[PDB]
């Protein structure tokens, strides 16, 4: 009576382990734990999102809005909730585009399951009716898609895909980043239009160099790469032209050495005269061949003896230290040179083509140009990014490469398939699932009817973020689909969203003129890892923990 | 969902808390069980203090140990109160509720539900009681039969101690009722008789006194210890006043009030022994064998103990409050508070009064009654536990023999009742059911249970219980048909079937009555409970 | 596979309850338990027993061979030892002798179980054993009393008794120790021609006052009582007053007050004058009285006022404060008086006669003599106890105390009569209970065979206690007995013990009869016990 038995035969399990099943209100806690980091994102979702700060336990600092970011540093404990982390990094990785939609749609997925479960439906049940809506679902993602991009390369339709997507990440100016991120995707496209090639992108070919100082109107887009350097010679802005040819030796300048017990044997004082002047015949011998080919830089992938650098100096040849491997690897993309470890006189086909090399002072240190002109086009081209903070500098990179994973959408798939943007893709599939629901007899309807209901989130958020009720514009927006489809076609009230601040009062008038639309690629996969989080959470009936 | 209500609250729910009703109980009934039967084991409590205290029966056992796990509290409250009314019964019902949780639990871990396990236990306890009214046999105790009585309060003492000692307290039980009956009125109280701890003689050497014993000796040696003839006088008042209710004092002008004011204290006391003094005499005077004595509740003045000593008159002292109401019926006198009232009418009667002195205390015999309406039994030991382990012998006998006088009805022992209830609740046909295979589950449950006291009688007498229950079985089957009702007990001597209407064995109404009754709902409400939930402010 | 599973228990009960039950343990391991305090019995029985050293948690130290004694300042956590300290306290409390031979006996019988319960027998056929085999001893203990005695007056026949006792209990002393207890037993004795109906005898009648100092041969008997007080007031008239008249007051001498509290109450300064002079003539007229009925000697039991102690001085009557009021009804025996609470005036038939007082120091402290010669006393008597050491003085004052005891038990029943002792009454006990088995066939014989072997522990104590070997001079005694003389064979403690036989009539060593029937039942009800508690119930601290 004064002591509980205190689970008797508990002693079958280190006292560290506690189990968690679906019974005793732990499924309804869990999906009460999801609640506790989804609100966290919503405030940080579309263009009037708020950005988040998280201090690690080294003390850096990471601003941004991106659900898949934020996650990474953030330490996890509730299980389940590792699911809902886990899958917002698949879809930053694979697609690298909607990571707060798979946020937050698998967590409004589980929170109108708690209604679900508290009437009595099975866990097996509940998954058998997002899994039949869901098929559902991506057949009419195909059956409301509006026009294509249609050619890979242009000025005015890069504009209707890298521009809406940047929108939401660091807002700011529109036609300020759309310019800086759409002139770097059209030099890496190889074009080449009417000979039937399969194209070809890269996410990795444009880096985004950070620079303190400055603002953001004076950043440029150079198509070359950029490091910070210091030509160990001399500086040299090269104005003679005719451009040049570049040679790329991953291996470093210096006599090749023995790999086990390099050691000088002299016997005698006749062969200690001539070893001094030896060596020095050496890397004579060597940088005079590559000098008679015309090759004025030289890029090393290691420490250059100082013997060496000696005769580059002579012929007046610059010197590239270009250390590990991904740097020096995306330079002869540029110049279209091929690496060899020899320091004999390269190939004259394997040399590269650099017109103009230029140090300048931008953030206060020296920096090498390798920018490209008009033509001998190049490669993994870098945009430069000047700010004044280091934090929205992190950010904005993370929002260019955004941008850059939304031009790979534009390879794989047959085109663009441009959605309806400002949540008018996620509005429509309420009314369609809604009819689908009354279509399907049995007990299976709730789980459908539901299915839809966890699709108004997304115009609930935008209207909270914006400052507006969402009580009077919400239901102001139905009226447009409450009105179906008349009795002649050409029906333009697809294009009906949500607005932002501004009048209010629905508005933007048909989004086709705001030209912010969505990608179907993105859609897809977004709805297909944010069903599976939640199914994966509700598919647990019994959850174990260790140590804690 | 309860510790986001307090930190420090914690619980267990569904099975969590029924594998602690079914652990907690068999736990308990294993210490339990080896206590049941006369070749029951014997247990030996000794506290911090260093007293050793044996008994057999459950109430001293649970009383002197505390549980600590809750489930057992309900089964230790349960069979306190078994004790209370009954005096008998603490082990059965222990065994029984155990044992009901166990069979019930078998059918939980297959898909029942315990409420309609519950339904059963109600429904085959109505039917026992319809069983237990057909199958007890009434008596008659109007002849007042010694060997009827002996064989009865025999049975009882068979399971506390050997067979010697047995055999010196069976009559002793047996005596302890006698003179004390009532044919109109019913009234039997048990508490007529006393209860006397000393060390003298044996253990075995005990005998009983037909008159009242009392603990008090004579405070003057010139009272006589052996009075032919005394007139018991009651007197409630105290002769030496303790305290005055109004505060006050005495004031002397001169040293000759001293002697005078203390001389007026001796006044009050000598007006309340006139009236005595004056009381002996009255009947005869110059009368010799014929004594006075007084027994008193309260303190008497030790400087009032030569007046009587004179006189030689025994006085006593500091008398029990339930020796008052005990005086009336063995001297045969009436309850006096003061003496301004006396009369010869109103004096007891006895024959025989003595004192023996027995270490360094002395206590007074009385015996030799006309019609003595009280006795007494006087317990003898050879050491501190020698007392005690009598005294629960003696009390678990007097409610036997009681029941017996109270209820002419007699049911036999040695688990013949229990077996019989075994054939009878296999099968109830369409008398009594209420659903369809729903109340069969907690009726097979319950009468499956029902076997655990004849087969924990084998278990403690190291025979095997399957083997004593199979030849049960086999008689049971022919005396249906042969049309001769037969009682088949259990016999532990040679491992074998008897009788207990032959072999002298026998239980009462209301243990048997209030035990199966009282398992039920024990057992009932622990498969009812699905959480056991602890919460509060230290 | 690290951590056990605690079993289900656990919970039940309390972490401070302690189980041994059947299988369990106990079964001849607590027996073993209790043979360490058995073995420290074993070395103290006999004459030449050794004596135990105990210090009790005040620092008090008690040195006896009294097992009943010694066992009572130990503190002892082992429960079932206290089945046999209890055992043991009933021996010293009825009879009061006897309380060595109840400690061994019951530790041997359990000693003697071991090898019945390894054979397989059931503890419950164990009982049966005991039982039939204790009832069968008692019969024939009656049949072989040669000392049958109906004096119990002349001091002579008390050699025979109270002598035996004392040879065990500082051995060092013989006709010195039984001297003072023989002549005490005379005085406390009533004189007449034929004494029936069972004359009244308490231990109470003979005391023991012990001095520091002085040799135990120096040691003599007092007929009246020695206490250690201050007398005042005057000295004693030695023999010039003969017999003088004592009175016992219980109430102090004083003018008599009331129970609650008074105070003086003086109106005028007239009532001033008489109140010096009225409080000293009041007590006067009180102590006037008793003068004048030649009363020499006033005991009160309570402090005297100096106004009363003022009046005696001149008279010439003694005062004794006797602040103890259990010592004070026996100086009311000495003199034959009547204690009297009230004052008032001494009445002839209540007071008593007292030949004569003295105050002398026996070790150098001052003393009162209550001696009275010529006189009749009732149940009253002293023993002066001289010794250098106080701690063997105790173990003396246990002695005497153990030698009167057992004219208690010779006197109060019908009689003690007489058995023979040093190994003679024990042997022959061996041949009783070993045919006794064979004449009864069953399961019983092996618990029957066992019962008269642990009767050999006694007869060889003795003789190990002496140096000798058991395995000689016991094997030899049961010899002696092939066959009235074959009865009187007995253990030897002596250089000259090589013959293993010396004749029990010479020294006249005996014991009682009915010391020995309380024993035996004490000590096999001490064994059936341990062997009838299946389970063991401990509690924390
Ligand atoms: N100015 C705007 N007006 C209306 N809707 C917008 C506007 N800017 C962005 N949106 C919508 O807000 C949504 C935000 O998408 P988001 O979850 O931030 O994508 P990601 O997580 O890949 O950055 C977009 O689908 C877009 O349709
Ligand atoms: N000698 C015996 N033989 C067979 N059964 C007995 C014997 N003595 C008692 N019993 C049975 O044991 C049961 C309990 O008896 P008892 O031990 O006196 O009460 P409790 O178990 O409450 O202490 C009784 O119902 C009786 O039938
Ligand atoms: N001088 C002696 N010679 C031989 N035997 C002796 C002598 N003195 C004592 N004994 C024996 O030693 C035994 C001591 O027994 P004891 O412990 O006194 O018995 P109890 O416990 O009844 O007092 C006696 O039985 C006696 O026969
Ligand atoms: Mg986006
Ligand atoms: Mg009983
Ligand atoms: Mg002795």
């Amino acid at each position: 009576s004064l002591r509980l038995p205190q689970n008797p035969n508990a002693g079958l399990f280190k006292q560290g382990y506690n189990s968690y099943s679906n019974a005793d209100g732990q499924i309804i806690k869990s999906i009460a734990a999801i609640r506790e980091l989804h609100q966290m994102c919503l405030t940080s979702m579309g263009p009037c999102g708020r950005n988040k700060i998280i201090v690690n336990h080294l003390g850096k600092i990471i601003i941004t809005n991106d659900a898949a970011t934020m996650l990474r540093e953030l330490d996890i404990v509730h299980p389940a909730v590792k699911v809902l982390v886990m899958a917002t990094e698949q879809q930053k990785i694979d697609m690298g585009d909607g990571t707060n939609l798979v946020m937050i749609l698998a967590g409004e997925l589980l929170n109108v399951s708690e209604k679900l479960i508290s009437m009595g439906l099975s866990a097996v049940e509940i998954i058998q009716g997002y899994n039949m809506a869901r098929k559902f679902t991506l057949k009419e993602l195909d059956e409301m898609v509006v026009g294509e991009i249609t050619d890979k390369n242009d000025k005015n339709e890069l504009l209707k895909m890298i521009k809406p997507v940047i929108s939401s990440k660091k807002y700011g100016s529109e036609d300020i980043l759309s310019e800086l991120v759409s002139e770097a995707v059209s030099h890496v496209l190889p074009v080449a239009q009417q000979a039937g090639e399969i194209p070809y992108f890269n996410v990795d070919s444009i880096r985004v160099v950070k620079i303190m100082g400055g603002s953001l109107s004076n950043s440029t887009v150079i198509k070359g790469m950029v490091f910070n350097r210091e030509p160990e010679g001399h500086v040299k802005s090269l104005s003679e032209d005719k451009k040049h040819k570049v040679a790329v030796f991953t291996c470093p300048l210096d006599i090749a050495n023995t790999e086990t017990k390099g050691t000088v044997l002299l016997h005698n004082a006749q062969e200690m005269l001539d070893f001094s002047k030896g060596e020095e015949k050496q890397i004579d011998a060597m940088m005079k061949e590559i000098a008679d080919m015309g090759v004025e830089c030289i890029v090393a992938g290691a420490g250059v003896g100082e013997l060496a650098l000696h005769y580059l100096n002579r012929y007046g040849i610059l010197v590239l230290k270009v250390p590990s491997k991904f740097e020096l690897r995306r330079l002869c993309r540029v110049c279209g040179a091929t690496p060899l470890p020899r320091l004999g006189a390269p190939t004259p086909e394997e040399l590269g083509l650099v017109e103009t090399v230029k140090t300048m002072e931008i953030g206060g240190d020296r920096v090498t140009v390798f920018k490209q002109e008009q033509g001998e086009i190049s490669r993994t081209s870098t945009i430069i990014l000047r700010g004044a903070t280091q934090n929205n500098l992190d950010d904005i990179e993370r929002a260019i490469d955004d941008g850059v994973a939304a031009v790979k959408g534009l390879m794989k798939p047959s085109g663009g398939k441009l959605l309806p943007g400002a949540g008018a893709t996620e509005i429509e599939l309420i009314s369609r699932i809604t009819k689908y629901g009354e279509r399907t007899p049995g007990l299976l309807q709730l789980a459908i009817k539901q299915f839809a209901v966890a699709f108004e989130v997304v115009p609930r958020t935008l209207a909270e973020t914006a400052g507006l009720d969402v009580n009077e514009v919400l239901p102001n927006l139905y009226a447009a689909h409450n009105v179906t489809e008349p009795g002649a076609v050409k029906t333009d009230h697809l294009y009906k969203g949500v607005d932002i601040d501004g009048e209010s009062d629905e508005g933007v008038k048909d989004i086709r003129e705001e030209n912010i639309y969505d990608m179907l690629a993105t859609k897809k996969f977004a709805i297909n890892v944010a069903t599976e989080a939640a199914t994966t959470v509700l598919s647990i009936d019994q959850i174990i923990m260790a140590k804690k | 969902s309860l510790q986001l209500l307090n930190p420090k609250a914690e619980s267990l729910r569904r099975d969590a808390a029924l594998k602690v009703n079914v652990t907690s109980a068999e736990g308990l009934q294993s210490v339990l069980e080896t206590n049941l039967g006369p070749k029951g084991t014997l247990k030996m409590l000794v506290d911090g203090a260093g007293n050793i205290k044996l008994t057999k029966d459950g109430k001293v056992l649970l009383t002197e140990m505390q549980i600590q796990s809750p489930t057992a509290v309900l089964i230790a409250r349960a069979a306190a109160a078994q004790d209370e009314i009954t005096g008998d019964g603490t082990t059965t019902v222990v065994c029984l509720v155990g044992e009901l949780l166990r069979q019930a639990h078998r059918f939980i871990q297959e898909g029942v539900h315990p409420r309609i396990i519950t339904d059963g236990f109600e429904i085959a306890r109505k039917e026992s009681m319809k069983f237990l009214d057909e199958f007890k046999i009434s008596k008659t105790n109007l002849s007042n039969d010694r060997e009827f009585l002996l064989q009865v309060a025999r049975s009882s003492l068979l399971t506390k101690v050997d067979a010697d000692l047995t055999e010196v307290l069976t009559p002793i039980v047996t005596d302890a009722v006698l003179s004390v009956y009532d044919a109109q009125a019913d009234n039997l109280d048990l508490h007529m008789v006393e209860i006397m701890q000393m060390q003298h003689l044996s253990p075995k050497d005990t005998t009983f006194i037909k008159g009242l014993v009392l603990d008090h000796g004579g405070r003057h040696p010139d009272m006589p210890t052996r009075v032919k003839n005394a007139y018991v006088l009651i007197l409630n008042v105290s002769l030496e006043y303790e305290k005055t209710e109004v505060n006050s004092g005495f004031f002397y002008s001169s040293a000759d009030q001293r002697d005078k004011l203390a001389a007026s204290e001796r006044k009050f006391v000598d007006a309340k022994l006139k009236k005595i003094i004056d009381l002996k005499n009255e009947v005869c005077g110059m009368d010799p064998d014929k004594g006075f004595v007084i027994i008193n509740q309260k303190g008497i003045d030790p400087m009032s103990l030569d007046v009587f000593a004179k006189h030689n008159i025994l006085a006593l002292r500091r008398a029990k409050r339930r020796n008052m109401e005990r005086l009336q019926l063995v001297t045969g006198g009436e309850a006096q508070n003061s003496v301004e009232d006396l009369s010869p009418q109103i004096l007891g009667f006895s024959g025989l009064v003595y004192q023996e002195t027995i270490g360094e205390e002395k206590f007074t015999y009385v015996t030799e009654n006309t019609d003595p309406k009280s006795c007494t039994i006087l317990i003898k030991g050879s050491t501190h536990y020698a007392l005690a382990q009598t005294k629960d012998a003696v009390r678990d006998g007097l409610r036997a023999v009681a029941n017996v006088l109270k209820d002419k009805n007699i049911i036999p022992g040695a688990g013949a009742f229990y077996i019989a209830l075994s054939r009878y609740l296999r099968s109830a046909n369409m008398n009594k059911l209420g659903a369809k295979g729903k109340t069969k589950t907690g009726i097979e449950a319950f009468a499956e249970a029902l076997l655990v006291i004849p087969k924990t009688l084998v278990k403690n007498s190291g025979f095997d219980p399957l083997d004593v229950l199979a030849m049960v079985e086999d008689e049971l089957d022919d005396a249906q048909d042969s049309d001769e009702t037969r009682y088949v007990g259990v016999d532990l001597n040679i491992g074998d079937s008897c009788d207990p209407t032959i072999e002298g064995i026998w239980d009462s109404y209301r243990v048997l009555r209030n035990a199966i009754t009282g398992a039920t709902g024990i057992a009932s409400n622990l498969l009812l409970c699905d959480e056991l939930l602890r919460a509060g402010r230290s």
